[PDB]
């Protein structure tokens, strides 16, 4: 019945490690040499965060996975897989970072499907 | 750089080209309407100056 916050620092590095293990075990790779079940791995990991019903005690776990891109390429395989799973995303941009805007949340691209329901009334106003 | 890097700058420059072309068209129409007033003004100035040509001498 408690509430837990879990932060995964590098799902990209976890995926790299799993790719290494798969290729050493000689399994066929997909695009970018990743194994075909990396999406199964990440979805199975992430979909364990939930808000339990009152009959189950009311506890909850919220997750904040991190993904690192190279030169702002969010169309890559791991970023696409992680984006298609989570409820929302927050994009941090270096061009905003050096122009003084810190933290560098790009509000135009950032999305939250749970907005409003997650805010108090004064904030929503 | 990346394709993602290139696309944003291409978009910005295309929009800039659009805006500049639109302003060029507007200035063209403005010039066309502006020359009419000079055409209308020439006779007045000439007719005053020709009277000056004997009154002020």
């Amino acid at each position: 019945g408690k509430h837990v916050l879990v932060v995964y620092d590098d799902l990209s590095k976890q995926a790299a490690a799993y790719r290494e293990l798969s290729l050493l075990l000689r399994r066929p790779p997909g695009r970018e040499a990743y194994p075909g079940d990396i999406f199964y791995l990440h979805s199975r990991l992430l979909e364990r965060a939930a808000k339990l019903s009152d009959a189950k005690g009311g506890g909850s776990l919220t997750a904040l996975p991190f993904v690192e891109t190279q030169a702002g390429d969010i169309s890559a395989y791991i970023p696409t897989n992680v984006i298609s799973i989570t409820d929302g995303q927050i994009f941090l941009q270096s061009d905003l970072f050096f122009s003084g805007v810190r933290p560098a949340i790009n509000a135009g691209l950032s999305v939250s499907r749970v907005g409003g329901a997650a805010q108090i009334k004064a904030m929503k106003k | 750089a990346s394709l993602r890097d290139i696309k944003t700058r291409i978009n910005a420059t295309k929009k800039t080209s659009q805006i500049t072309k639109a302003m060029e068209m507007v200035s063209t129409s403005k010039l066309n309407r502006a020359e009419q007033n000079a055409k209308s003004f020439v006779p007045y100035m000439e007719k005053i100056q020709e009277v000056v040509a004997n009154v002020a001498l």
